[PDB]
């Protein structure tokens, strides 16, 4: 699954198709910006205010 | 019309079906060696060659 040429394209044509695009076009995670710590100060811990 | 195989490749023991090799033996060579190849890297990817060469 990490290493995707282990899977045949010729004996598993589909399956590795899967793959790729597992690979190519799963979400792509992001951020945004909220909240107003000036008055209620930041109750994130591992994450930045 | 026929290979005569060393080591590795001693392993060949399932039915041929599961193998899935090619019929004409310059098409095998190149099959072969490709497949190979991969399993190469996964190989060095456990032991690399700069400690287990010898």
């Amino acid at each position: 699954f990490m290493n995707i040429q282990l899977i045949s394209p010729i004996d598993a044509p589909i399956l590795r198709q899967w793959a790729e695009i597992i690979h190519r076009y799963w979400p792509n995670p992001s951020q945004i910006r909220y909240g107003a710590p000036n008055v209620f100060g930041s109750a994130n811990l591992f994450t930045p205010p | 019309v026929a290979v005569q195989l060393f080591r590795p490749l001693q392993g060949l023991v399932l039915d041929t079906q599961l193998y899935g090799f090619p019929g004409a033996f310059d098409d095998w060579e190149r099959f072969m060696r490709e497949k190979l190849r991969v399993l190469k890297y996964e190989v060095l990817r456990i032991y690399p060659i700069s400690n287990y060469s010898n």
